[PDB]
């Protein structure tokens, strides 16, 4: 009907909006943040896509989880995700943060970040290549792009 | 010409001999062994309270000018009664050279700090302390430097296993993260390796 | 003799350091409530600081008890400067451990254990 | 002294271990009230915060007597 | 017991307790709340959602790997339901809207979906079932929302004569309404009461302790086909509740009488919003009305759990409340509430 | 030898001094550095059009993991568990028995992708050349279970990438 449709519509446009604007938050925990570097590096330019690095979590959609979560530092992880607002996706990146990674098995490492906070996207590889990472960007956008919350909303 | 084995220097090796005994020569009321390694690395064994004064010498000795304190590490053998053992590495830069001083000490039994000698000593001392619990007396702040903030154990003790006794993660009742036991969704898979022939007669210890 | 103790020497001295441990952290209960925002009571946190003295209550060997007054020291300058967050104080509470039972009945009935 | 007396019993009776009935200015904390070292540390440092002054430790080993507490007390004035 | 069944480990994140549940509207509070505690024992819990699956992301991290599954289902699609119970031994059934939307209403989310739950649960060879009710369910109260959850329960008894009915009284929490409720009337100047709240008492329970009593009922051998009340240790009146609640907040109080044909005008103004509503007519007749005593009912105690009372729970809420001046203000500051007993 | 980076003292006749002070006053080095930033606007980027351009790899790149078949169709394993023993992480786990026919193969063969650190060693230790370290490297995914491949997973990803690995390995293997 003509609300179904208005709602189609609407949620199609505010889904675009998130899918062609991304403000991944400036964080890189380990070796598999230079592929990040390199991502933004003009042979894989992210920037292209509105993909852009913003310092504050206040001003971020994004956590890229790209690297070791330890056990010092997954308060601060979960503290910065928190501060986060919505709405806000998790795109883990490299075996440490999908997983253990190499230090499954230690006494200081959390085994995968979906211990402590919700992951959107799981990016294999130690560390996956700029292109993987790239990839799961576009998969990410992607899974934005089905969203029907004011769909849903309009059934509710 | 023997391409598969490495070569030998003879020279440097009588060299590291002859400092060695002087070293022991001039400071006999610590010095208890002077070892000279067949890849010629010289290594001293001292009582544990001769720290301070050997590595004085050593550091300031016009003919041993060791200001650079290469490394500061232990290791752990639990069979002997001082099982931490504490090795120093120290680099001459005037006499291009290395050297090694090892000494011993228990759980209980304090180590003197070396930090008025060596600057690094201080964060590879607070590293010795947080990883084995070898308690260094006079030192200008003493605390955990790699484990966690109320990490209780000391890691690198030979007793210590491997995943630790506790884990972390995220419960939604309290609204922060928790510290639970350990509980391995795989548990890790010990190897027996060791082949049951001996491999170096040259290294065959007496059977008594 | 020639053993090297850690400090104060006989055990006396220890339990003077042992009590100047205790009201060190006594007189800080307060300001740990305060700070971290946590939702314990005063008492409840100096009930926690004496059932954690407490369990050290055997130790009869001096040079232990030096290191475990060292230990507490260093923990409570960790909460002094705020290094700690609220989540170690409360992990100090174990506020998430389901409840293991010791009797003879309850543990056969749950599983294995000794 | 009287009211140095009344204020100790009084931040005595407060402390929930001891009984404001079996309490008394001569009764000793360690053998007539039944309490230990930490119990006896926690009284002192009240008594530091009610008359707001400070207690060594050599002095609060001197205090296992309300009496001996206000003795000590009037002593410093 | 089949042997993927049997309960193993020391009940930890890794083990199994032997625990299959379908958890039916866990995308709430005491769904999020109750799902945490399965995952937390190491359970197989089954979560079905109607919404975005953006909003069911906070119960990822609650539970191991293959541990929480999350299925699509429609409430009025026995279909679905079947799907979504077909591998489960318990089915918990939390499902319930404090407002009527336009297509669900009051009379839909707490007998037909309920029922439907029921029926189904039944053909597909359930162990347990959970069903929550709330304390004051009068088959003839002067609100829509007990008249239909009595009416519900009945149906559900109906239909599955094995099933534990949970009735608790209010629940208060961090992503409570109660409390939230009464806190956010600062807003709007003063607290309009009916009759300044010296009629209505209240006793409300935590919502931690209602989501362990739900676990240990599926534990609890002997609670087959009960029905609980769980309410909590002290009964309040509302005035003084309020009072208390404020105070916490730290806040102004200001209350003062409004008659109950203007606070139920007032309900049905703020009932027209197509959003989730501030508040609602029966809202307003659920606060009117006190917790009803059955003291023959089983409760908290009798399953094995201790109540907590609200002054030890009360700031968890309301410290979000406050402001910069009284945040840090400690627990121990604001005296307890008088209490009715 | 050794050289001293910044050890040149600037010299001091009039000439120098007057040039020294014209850069102080008129910017010539702020001037030389937005040359050449507007010298690389002018010049042409390096950026290809993923994912319609992709970037250049090596016959000797590692990825997905696969496991390979002969070309009658039987697998190459033989449940020799040198993968398993030699894997760094313990992202392999390996059972076996005796078939039908009395083959050795495997019943299990499970590779923790979440744990694995992309190494090559169980593709240098097999002496089948059973697994493999495939090209693919685009297999991201929305959950965490599904990074957890088994025997049937390997396989098809082999069954899939068998072209391509065929053809790598051919390129590659007189290397090795
Ligand atoms: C200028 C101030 C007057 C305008 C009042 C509205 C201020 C903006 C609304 C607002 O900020 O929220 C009010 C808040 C919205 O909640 P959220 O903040 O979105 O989420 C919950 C947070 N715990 O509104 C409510 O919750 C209402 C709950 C109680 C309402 C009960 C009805 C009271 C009616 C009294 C009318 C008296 C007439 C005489
Ligand atoms: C219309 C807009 C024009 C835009 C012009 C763009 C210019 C280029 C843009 C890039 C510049 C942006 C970054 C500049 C930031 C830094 C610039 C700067 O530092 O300049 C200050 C620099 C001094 O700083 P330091 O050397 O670092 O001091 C520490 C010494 N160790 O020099 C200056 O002060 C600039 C002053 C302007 C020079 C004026 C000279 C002209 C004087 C002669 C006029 C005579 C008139 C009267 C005589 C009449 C005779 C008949
Ligand atoms: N909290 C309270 O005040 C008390 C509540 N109770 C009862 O406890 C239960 C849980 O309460 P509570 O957590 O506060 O409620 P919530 O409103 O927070 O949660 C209700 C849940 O049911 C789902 N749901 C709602 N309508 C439908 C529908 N038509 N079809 C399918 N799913 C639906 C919602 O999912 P979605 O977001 O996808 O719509 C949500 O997950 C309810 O039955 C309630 O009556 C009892 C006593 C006190
Ligand atoms: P009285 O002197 O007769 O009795 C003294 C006691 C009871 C202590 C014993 O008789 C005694 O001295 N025993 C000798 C052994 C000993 O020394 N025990 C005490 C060891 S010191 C110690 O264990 C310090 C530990 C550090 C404290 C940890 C702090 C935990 C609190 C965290 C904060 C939580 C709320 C904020
Ligand atoms: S997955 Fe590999 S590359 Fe990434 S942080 Fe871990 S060790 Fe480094
Ligand atoms: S690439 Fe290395 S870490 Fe990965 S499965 Fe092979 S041997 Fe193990
Ligand atoms: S090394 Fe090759 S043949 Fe041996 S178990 Fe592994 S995959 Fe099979």
């Amino acid at each position: 009907s003509r609300g179904e449709y208005v709602v189609a519509k609407l949620d199609d446009l505010v889904n675009w909006a998130r899918r062609s604007s991304l403000w991944p938050m400036t964080f890189g925990l380990a070796c598999c943040a230079v592929e990040m570097m390199h991502m933004a590096a003009p042979r894989y330019d992210m920037d292209r896509f509105g993909v852009v690095f913003r310092a504050s979590p206040r001003q971020s959609d994004v956590m890229i989880v790209a690297g070791t979560l330890t056990n010092k530092m997954a308060p601060a992880l979960r503290k910065v995700y928190d501060q986060m607002p919505e709405p806000r996706y998790v795109v883990s990146m490299g075996s440490c943060a999908n997983g253990g990674g190499y230090y499954h098995y230690s006494y200081s490492v959390v085994r995968g970040c979906d211990r402590i906070v919700p992951v959107d996207i799981y990016v294999p590889g130690c560390p996956p290549t700029a292109e993987a990472l790239l990839y799961g960007i576009l998969q990410l956008q992607r899974k934005i792009k089905r969203e029907k919350r004011l769909r849903i909303w309009y059934r509710r | 010409t023997r391409p598969t084995i490495r070569p030998r220097n003879d020279v440097v090796h009588k060299q590291l001999s002859a400092f060695g005994q002087y070293v022991a020569e001039i400071l006999p009321k610590y010095v208890q062994q002077v070892q000279v390694s067949c890849f010629n690395e010289l290594e001293i064994f001292i009582h544990p309270d001769g720290v301070i004064p050997v590595l004085t010498f050593l550091r300031d000795h016009t003919n041993a000018q060791f200001k650079s304190l290469a490394d500061l590490t232990a290791v752990d053998v639990p069979t002997r009664q001082n099982r931490f053992e504490i090795v120093y590495n120290l680099l001459s830069l005037r006499f291009n050279s290395r050297i090694r001083v090892k000494t011993y000490t228990d759980e209980l039994t304090p180590i003197e700090s070396s930090v008025t000698v060596y600057k690094a000593a201080n964060w590879y001392e607070r590293e010795i302390w947080d990883m084995f619990g070898v308690f260094f007396a006079n030192h200008p702040d003493l605390r955990r430097i790699l484990t966690d903030y109320g990490f209780e154990g000391h890691p690198f003790r030979k007793d210590f296993p491997l995943s630790g006794y506790v884990e972390l993660r995220y419960d939604d009742e309290v609204k922060r993260v928790v510290a639970e036991p350990v509980e391995l969704a795989q548990e890790f898979r010990k190897f027996d390796l060791n082949s049951p022939w001996e491999a170096f007669p040259a290294y065959r210890q007496p059977p008594e | 003799t020639s053993v090297k103790p850690i400090f104060s020497r006989d055990m006396n001295e220890a339990k003077r350091r042992v009590r100047e441990l205790y009201r060190a952290w006594y007189r800080e209960v307060p300001n740990t409530v305060h700070l971290f925002q946590l939702d314990i009571s005063v008492k409840q946190g100096r009930d926690k600081v004496r059932e954690m003295f407490m369990k050290n209550a055997h130790v009869t060997d001096p040079r232990v008890v030096d290191l475990l007054v060292i230990k507490g020291k260093m923990e409570l300058e960790e909460t002094i400067n705020v290094w700690k967050q609220r989540t170690h104080i409360m992990r100090f509470f174990h506020e998430t451990e389901a409840p293991r039972p010791t009797d003879f009945l309850s543990k056969f009935y749950v599983g294995h254990d000794p | 002294l009287e009211a140095i007396k009344d204020r100790v019993l009084y931040v005595l009776k407060l402390y929930d271990k001891i009984d404001p009935e079996k309490l008394s200015v001569n009764s000793h904390f360690m053998k007539d009230l039944g309490l230990d070292s930490l119990d006896q540390v926690e009284i002192i440092m009240a008594m530091e915060d009610e008359f707001g002054f400070e207690i060594p430790d050599i002095d609060a080993e001197k205090l296992m007597c309300p009496q001996e507490i206000v003795d000590y007390i009037a002593d410093k004035k | 017991l089949h042997h993927a069944l049997i309960p193993h480990g020391k009940g930890g994140r890794s083990s199994v307790s032997g625990i299959v549940a379908t958890v039916f509207g866990a995308t709430g509070f005491l769904g999020r709340y109750v799902v945490n505690h399965l995952g937390r024992m190491g359970s197989q819990v089954i979560v079905p959602y109607r919404c975005e699956p953006y909003d069911t992301m906070h119960l990822r991290p609650m539970g191991d790997l293959g541990q929480i599954i999350f299925m699509e289902w429609n409430g009025k699609d026995k279909d679905s339901i079947r799907k979504v119970v077909e591998h489960s031994n318990v089915v918990i059934n939390l499902v319930g809207r404090e407002w009527e939307t336009k297509n669900f209403d009051f009379e839909d989310v707490f007998v037909k979906i309920p029922h439907a739950i029921a029926q189904v649960s039944k053909e597909a060879g359930v162990e347990k079932l959970i069903h929550i009710s709330h304390l004051n369910a009068d088959i003839k109260s002067p609100s829509r929302y007990l008249r239909s959850k009595a009416v519900g329960e009945k149906e559900v008894r109906a239909a599955f004569p094995e099933a534990t009915i949970i009735k608790p009284s209010d629940i208060f929490g961090r992503e409570d309404r109660f409390l939230n409720y009464f806190a956010s009337m600062r807003w709007f100047g003063g607290v309009p009461l009916i009759s300044l709240g010296k009629e209505t008492v209240k006793q409300p329970v935590y919502i931690v302790d209602v989501s362990k009593g739900i676990i240990n009922a599926i534990k609890d051998p002997d609670a087959k086909g009960k029905t609980f009340a769980f309410v909590g240790p002290n009964r309040y009146l509302l005035f003084d509740l309020v009072q208390y609640i404020f105070a916490v907040a730290y806040r102004p109080f200001l209350p003062y009488p409004l008659p109950h044909f203007a606070y139920r005008w007032v309900g049905r103004l703020f009932e027209v919003s197509p959003f989730e509503p501030w508040t609602t007519r029966d809202k307003v007749e659920r606060v009117h009305m006190s917790d009803m005593t059955l003291p023959h009912l089983p409760g908290l105690e009798d399953l094995g759990i201790q109540a907590t009372p609200l002054e030890l729970k009360a700031i968890e809420v309301l410290r979000r409340h406050r402001t910069y001046r009284w945040l840090t203000s400690e627990m121990e500051d604001v005296k307890p509430a008088k209490t009715v007993n | 030898t050794y050289k001293f980076v910044n050890m040149r003292e600037p010299s001091m006749d009039m000439k120098s001094v007057t040039d020294r002070a014209a850069q102080t006053l008129l910017w010539t080095e702020l001037v030389r550095g937005l040359g050449m930033t507007l010298s690389y606007l002018f010049r042409e980027p390096a950026t290809i059009n993923y994912p319609f351009e992709k970037g250049p790899l090596s016959p000797r790149f590692r990825g997905e993991h696969a496991l390979r078949r002969y070309p009658s169709g039987e697998e190459r394993c033989i449940a020799c568990k040198l993968c398993e023993a030699v894997c760094p992480a313990q992202a392999i786990t390996i059972e076996a028995e005796p078939r039908a026919d009395g083959s050795r193969r495997t019943t299990r063969y499970d590779i923790d992708m979440t744990k694995c650190i992309y190494c090559g060693f169980c593709q240098e230790a097999c002496p089948v050349d059973a697994i493999v370290e495939g090209p693919n490297f685009e297999f991201s995914t929305e959950t965490h279970e599904e990074l957890l491949y088994n025997k049937e997973k390997l396989l098809n990803n082999g069954d899939k990438w068998e072209a391509e690995i065929a053809a790598n390995i051919q390129a590659d293997y007189l290397y090795r």
